[PDB]
């Protein structure tokens, strides 16, 4: 959940 | 019988972009940080952390001490789980791939590759934190009381074993890159896609090794064994993750935006 946050942010 | 053929020159060119990438998005590389661990670097020398007073002073160059050391543990997740996702945007074909399968390889590859690098930090002794700018000891990390004092030691038994292979950057920037497009990960929706690109990255590890490690034929085959070693690295974490969640309290500024 919070990891994915940061992963979906970074990409963009 | 090898040749330098077209295939070849082309795996070999796959591999100079992926280790330029790496040394763009990762600050602190096996090179640098090698020159630094056996004095060989004009670099200012780390500060030692090897008791609790020599960490109150490093603080400088929560109230409680084990709980602080967690707390920068956690942040320096954040920041690394960003420079993994800036190299993972340079390896061809990958933001071609569907936004939910590089969500999901990242979110069950950044962990594997985590520890893969922080071993290019660690030795023996201990571990460079800070981009170099200190080493805190193994034995100090191993002194924090449960359940902190046992949550790095795995990560340093599989790097004493996993430095022993002498991996330099160029290795090690084609063999994340594998760990990235694993096929096999849970919720993959086109698995083809990633298992096509793996292909094409796993040959350039295989010319990489042989071309680069005259002294082990099947240092190839010794790698690709090192990630059941950090499957279980992963899965080990993971629980200590939950233990510390459900027994502890404590988020990174960026995760606070973010909602
Ligand atoms: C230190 C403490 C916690 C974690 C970790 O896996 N936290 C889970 C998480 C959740 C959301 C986003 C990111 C992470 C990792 C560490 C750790 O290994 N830190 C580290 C990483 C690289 C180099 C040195 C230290």
């Amino acid at each position: 959940m919070g990891l994915e946050a940061i992963i979906r942010k970074a990409l963009m | 019988h090898m040749q330098l053929n077209p295939e070849s020159a082309d795996l070999r060119a796959l591999a100079k972009h992926l280790y330029d990438s790496y040394i763009k998005s990762f600050p602190l590389t096996k090179a640098k940080a090698r020159a630094i661990l056996t004095g060989k670097t004009t670099d200012k020398s780390p500060f030692v952390i090897y008791d609790m007073n020599s960490l109150m002073m490093g603080e400088d160059k929560s109230k409680e001490v084990a709980i602080r050391i967690f707390q920068g543990c956690q942040f320096r997740s954040v920041e690394a789980v960003q420079e993994i996702t800036e190299y993972a945007k340079s390896i061809p074909g990958f933001v071609n791939l569907d936004l939910n399968d590089q969500v999901t390889l990242l979110k069950y590859g950044v962990h594997e590759i985590i520890y893969t690098m922080l071993a290019s930090l660690m030795n023996k002794d201990g571990v460079l934190i800070s981009e170099g700018q200190g080493f805190m000891t193994r034995e100090f990390l191993k002194s924090l009381r449960k359940p902190f004092g046992d949550f790095m030691e795995p990560k340093f038994e599989f790097a004493v074993k996993f430095n022993a292979l002498e991996l330099d950057d160029s290795d090690l920037a084609i063999f994340i890159a594998v760990i990235i497009l694993s096929g096999d990960r849970p919720g993959l929706l086109n698995v083809k896609p990633i298992e096509d690109i793996q292909d094409n990255l796993l040959q350039a590890l295989e010319l990489q090794l042989k071309l680069n490690h005259p002294e082990s034929s099947q240092l190839f085959a010794k790698l690709l064994q090192k990630m059941t070693d950090l499957r279980q690295i992963v899965t080990e974490h993971v629980q200590l993750l939950q233990v510390i969640k459900k027994t502890e309290t404590d988020l990174h500024p960026l995760l606070q935006e973010i909602y």
